[PDB]
């Protein structure tokens, strides 16, 4: 059973330091890449940092570059994120997301539970549709998405990822590479697109399918999540 | 009485030979004289794959014509990415004496076997990032020789106990046992319809079996040494047979007799792998002289020589779309050949 | 002993059924092989080389 | 290359490091093949150190791998090329089987084929003439005339054992490049492992000179 | 001096083409799986020999001019620096190969268990540092003491005519190079080959043909070390006693250049007959 537990959250004064620990159990941590994604209260998702399997390849977001440092302990199966010079804009729920070269891509299938963190006081932009779409069971819903730069690479591969965030639950990957379906995802989800315009179609709607949909691009690094589309029951 | 039964066997053999001669009107060489010759075919290596630390004994292509699996004596199975020359996976093996490998049509499983008489099957789509073994098939006395995948639940396995068997994934039991081979069988090829297969044994005989029942529908003879490789024709009612001598024979299921013989005086080495093209016009066969020879499947005339290995070629492979040819040898090197 | 008798009768039954099967002429079988090669010749990268633009190696 | 393409390339390089580490470690282990004929003292030397049985032991900080292929029950020449390149070949021949067509003639025939095999034209052969204790109690009554008819010596163990060893010594035609080591062991013997260490030491010397280009 | 010119071209026309085949063969082995420490030393020796052969045409220009001619001053300093330092680099590299050979027969178990390509890199780098470091220190002091300072390009030693004053500093330096960069490798090479020969001769389980092809090769390699690199460094000791630069140094350099051409031949072992078969087949085509 794959499990990711995050600990090390609490009240932090501005300008202080704190360490976030994400424990990995039930899978090979050494061969799995790791990502840190934070969600501000009542806001969307944004990438923070990523560490490769061999810890020799590390990237950082522009906002948290320099102040934030990430490290991993393969024998202890624990991910570490040491933070310095915490501001009031860092108040968010941090998620540790595993990644691996799977099916020719690097999906984000499993997401951590997350931990609270409150501080008391050239990039491709992905534009989403309206963030308030009233839906009813039994209907078909299409969610649009746009990208400033074409995601179609020279190898014929389009780097698009679709995520579902249930209310009170960690985000779950549904569609990766704009055409493939993640494991455990019902077949009702379909994805299509060409270059910059993308859409996601659901054949049959269910009461458990509500939540907020997010779109992210893995073209360059610099993975910018979408604004977010929220689906709510009409009744 | 055993002597009377033995004499009756010769009478039945004579009747079969008489029937074959009656149906033998002309020869494929006589009918192919009016067709245009293929000519000279030049093949150049494109991607060379390295990383094996021992001789390569088997190599099977995937359904997508992009993923490649190779087995070596070092005890590791490497899943190669042909397009970019990358290692998708490296499956360690408990036994470093394997001589066969297989790729599932769906790509979810990879099978291997060797002198341990166990056909280990590994899962590639695990929740964890590692490749975990799924089932260890036991029950064979002789050494593993070849294994082929019909679906995700059934696998046909030929061993050195002069007996082929069909296994199950969920339960490690022999669903169907094939008996009738008097010698060691070291190769096996499956039909496109996944209903019949041909096994080449050490008694210079090729036997056609049926998966559903298990009896031998037809038997093919003509060779003078042990048959090391066999491959079904694209169409489905023919196959090419290569033995330890320096000749290759093409047999027709409907004719139940040898069609055309590919041989030359300049070759005195056996064939370790036999493969066909997508259209079936090109016959590719490996050899022990560190060379791979391309034969015309209709005219018995050589079209090209694939000489790029410093050791004996042990395995051959052609993709599903026929857009590439992979050749493995004992020099721990894999090469992909294509035209221009 | 009985092992030889059992083996001998099994081979006789195996050979008897193999002999009594339907067979077609060699020329008819040879023509079918030629027809398949000619029909699929245009879609054979090995026999007919493809340009570098469409060649993925 | 794209973002995920670089990650896939890096993953392949990580496997290359693992393959190199495993290959280097495997190159430091001496590979030995056991080819006893009809359990002629084959199991009495394994304890003194399934189709294939692998026995691993360490002597003088050197890792040894012993492979037993007596249970294959298949054609020998279909897999004898897989073991080509081993450090040495360990051969076990009983000495009390002369009285019991003959059990040593099969051993002589089996020894003749492997010793003259193409894949083993330079591999050292370590003959292990065990069961010498039973030879003392058997040669007193039953002589060697039954096994070998062209024997002119007496029934003494000193000269009869040499005759059996000699018959196993002129069975190879490539005497100028391949050497056969012979030893007389028993159940109580404890120096059998030492002899194998000295036998493989010479093979390492030849390999060492080959690597440096001297030979 | 007439025959000095002739010998240089013979080395150049034979050592250079043979080195490229040797370099191509040795480069592949290092890039081949599981390289040996001796193979790295062999590759380094070929590179040092190739460096010597590259500057050979500069030596061909000399000993054949009519005084006179065209020749720069910076080129003289750089050509002499590369040519002579490569001799000392090859001297230490050859001693390294002799060390590996001795450790093979003497300690086959330890050599097999404790061999890594890293040791070959360190052994080569010691030869690179010792040979080039001493020459670089010599070259910088020359210009630091010359009237033109703040540079290291050198303005002396274009034909090695020290008239009456610089002899007080070259001879102590020449003695130091011979005693350090030559005698230390010479002591190791002689001792290692002497022990190796007396070990393989007394080795019980070695074929008669193997011994002849092994002891003979070791003697030839040892003889080449004492003949090619002998007169060049002996003159250093003779110069100090005679208080003058010996006049026969030019002939001694030619002997050192013989090692660059002869070394590929020493490595042209049984694979050579494959080239003869390859050459015979090429002639047929
Ligand atoms: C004069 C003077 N003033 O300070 C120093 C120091 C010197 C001085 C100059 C020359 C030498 C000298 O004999 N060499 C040196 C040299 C290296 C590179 C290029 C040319 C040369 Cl000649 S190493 C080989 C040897 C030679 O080539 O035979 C010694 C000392």
């Amino acid at each position: 059973d794959v499990q990711l537990v995050e600990s090390g959250g609490g009240l932090v004064q501005p300008g202080g330091s704190r360490k976030l620990s994400c424990s990995a159990s039930g899978f090979a941590f050494s061969s799995f890449g790791m990502h840190w994604v934070r969600q501000a209260p009542e806001k969307g998702l944004e990438w923070v940092a990523y560490i490769s399997s061999g810890s020799g390849t590390i990237y950082y977001a522009d906002t948290v570059k320099g102040r934030f440092t990430i490290s991993r302990d393969d024998p202890k199966n624990t991910l570490f994120l040491q933070m310095t010079s915490l501001r009031s804009e860092d108040t968010a729920m941090y998620y540790c997301v595993r990644s691996i070269y799977y099916y020719g891509s690097s999906p984000f299938d499993f997401w951590g539970q997350g931990t609270t963190l409150t501080v008391s006081s050239s990039d491709i932009v992905m534009t989403q549709a309206t963030s308030s779409v009233p839906v009813t069971p039994g209907e078909s819903v299409s969610i649009s998405c746009r990208s400033s730069k074409s995601l179609l690479h020279s190898n014929g591969n389009t780097y698009l990822y679709w995520f579902l965030q249930r209310p009170g639950q960690s985000p779950q990957l549904l569609i990766y590479r704009m055409s493939n379906l993640a494991s455990g995802v019902p077949d009702r989800f379909s994805g299509s697109g060409s270059g910059t315009a993308f859409t996601l179609t659901i054949s049959r709607l269910e009461a458990e399918d509500v939540g907020v949909y997010y779109c992210m691009q893995h073209l360059e690094y610099p993975l910018t999540f979408g604004a977010g589309t929220k689906l709510e029951l009409k009744a | 009485e055993l002597d009377q039964l033995r004499q009756e066997a010769e009478q039945l053999k004579n009747q079969i030979r008489d029937a074959r001669k009656a149906c033998a009107d002309a020869t494929l060489s006589q009918i192919t004289n009016n067709i245009d010759p293929v000519g000279r075919i030049q093949m150049r290596t494109r991607r060379t794959l390295r990383g094996h630390l021992a001789k390569i004994y088997a190599m099977h292509w995937g359904t997508d014509s992009r993923l490649l699996v190779s087995a070596s004596q070092d005890g590791k199975l490497i899943i190669w990415d042909s397009y970019t020359t990358n290692k998708v996976h490296a499956i360690p093996l408990r036994s470093s004496w394997v001589m066969t490998c297989a790729y599932a049509p769906s790509g979810n499983y990879v099978a291997c076997g060797g002198l341990d008489n166990i056909c280990s099957i590994y899962n590639l789509k695990t929740r964890e990032g590692n490749v975990r073994v799924s089932r260890e098939l036991a029950g064979h006395t002789g050494y593993l020789s070849c294994c082929r995948f019909l679906d995700d639940n059934q696998i046909v396995t030929s061993s050195g106990d002069t007996t082929c068997a069909l296994w199950d994934i969920e339960t490690g039991q022999q669903t169907t046992t094939f008996t009738g081979h008097t010698g060691d069988v070291m190769s096996l090829s499956l039909a496109p319809d996944t209903r019949l297969f041909v096994s080449g044994a050490c008694d210079a005989s090729a036997k056609l079996w049926d998966v559903r029942e298990g009896m031998c529908r037809q038997t093919f003879t003509g060779h003078e040494s042990d048959i090391n490789a066999i491959c079904f024709f694209p169409n489905g009612n023919a196959f090419a047979t290569g033995s330890d001598d320096a000749t290759c024979r093409l047999f027709d299921l409907r004719a139940d007799q040898e069609l055309m013989t590919y041989s030359h005086d300049n070759i005195i080495c056996g064939i370790t792998s036999v493969s066909f093209s997508k259209s079936g016009r090109l016959l590719l066969a490996g050899y022990d002289d560190f060379n791979c020879n391309v034969w015309d499947a209709l005219k018995a005339d050589r079209a090209g020589v694939l000489a790029g290995h410093d050791n004996r070629v042990s395995c051959l492979g052609v993709t599903d779309d026929g857009m590439a040819v992979a050749t493995g040898s004992w020099d721990s090197f894999l090469k992909i050949w294509n035209g221009s | 002993n009985t092992a030889s008798i059992a083996q001998a009768r099994k081979l006789v039954e195996q050979l008897k059924m193999e002999a009594n099967i339907d067979r077609i002429k060699v020329s008819k079988a040879a023509a079918d092989l030629m027809a398949y090669c000619e029909a699929h010749a245009k879609e054979d990268p090995l026999l007919t080389p493809v340009p570098a633009s469409e060649n993925p190696f | 290359l794209s973002a995920e393409d670089k990650a896939a390339v890096e993953r392949s390089k990580m496997i290359d490091r693992n393959l190199r580490e495993d290959g280097e470690k495997a190159a430091r282990e001496v590979k030995l093949l056991l080819l006893g004929a009809g359990e002629s003292g084959k199991s009495t030397i394994v304890k003194q150190m399934t189709g294939i049985v692998e026995t691993h032991f360490t002597f003088k900080d050197l890792h040894f791998k012993m492979f037993d292929v007596g249970g294959q029950r298949s054609e020998r020449k279909k897999w004898i090329h897989c073991f080509e390149g081993v450090t040495a070949i360990i051969f076990c021949v009983a000495l009390s089987d002369y009285d019991l067509m003959n059990r040593m003639h099969e051993s002589m025939k089996l020894f003749d084929s492997i010793c003259n095999n193409k894949w083993f034209t330079d591999t050292s052969i370590i003959l292990f003439l065990n069961k010498k204790d039973l030879f003392e109690e058997k040669i007193k009554k039953s002589p060697l005339t039954i096994c070998y008819p062209e024997y002119a010596g007496s029934n003494t163990y000193e000269e009869a054992a040499a005759y059996i060893q000699c018959q196993f010594e002129d069975l190879n035609k490539r005497k100028d490049t391949k050497e056969i080591y012979t030893h007389f062991t028993c159940a109580t013997d404890t120096k059998n492992v030492q002899f194998v260490f000295d036998a493989v030491t010479d093979v390492i010397i030849k390999n060492n000179l080959k690597d440096c280009g001297l030979f | 001096s007439s025959l000095i010119l002739m010998a240089y071209i013979i080395i150049f026309l034979t050592g250079l083409p043979a080195n490229l085949l040797a370099l191509r063969a040795f480069v592949g082995v290092v890039r081949q799986p599981q390289p040996a420490p001796v193979h790295i030393l062999l590759l380094s020796l070929t590179l040092a020999d190739l460096l010597l052969l590259l500057l050979l045409p500069f030596k061909i220009i000399e000993a054949a001019s009519n005084f006179r001619w065209y020749l720069p001053k910076i080129v003289c300093a750089l050509t002499g620096f590369g040519f002579y330092s490569s001799i000392y680099c090859s001297t230490w590299l050859l001693a390294g190969i002799s060390i590996e050979r001795y450790l093979g027969v003497a300690f086959p178990v330890q050599y097999k268990l404790s061999r890594r390509p890293l040791y070959g890199v360190i052994a080569a780098l010691v030869a690179w540092v010792m040979s080039f470091g001493h020459c670089t220190i010599v070259i910088i002091v020359q210009y630091l003491n010359t009237t033109e300072q703040v540079r290291n390009g050198n303005e002396i030693t274009c034909y090695e005519n020290f008239t009456d004053e610089q002899l007080d500093v070259v001879l102590p330096v020449r003695l130091e190079l011979c005693l350090v960069l030559f005698f230390i490798p010479m002591a190791v090479t002689i001792f290692c080959y002497w022990r190796f020969v007396w070990i393989m001769l007394t080795q019980p389980h070695v074929g008669a043909q193997r011994r002849r092809r092994a002891v003979g090769l070791a003697v030839v390699t040892l003889l080449n070390f004492l003949v090619c690199f002998g007169p060049y460094n002996v003159s250093h000791l003779v110069g100090f006693y005679q208080r003058k630069s010996p006049w026969w140094r030019s002939i001694a350099v030619v002997f050192s250049s013989l090692n660059a051409s002869l070394d590929p031949l020493l490595f042209y072992f049984s694979s050579s007959v494959v080239r003869r078969a390859f050459g015979r087949g090429l002639q047929v085509l």
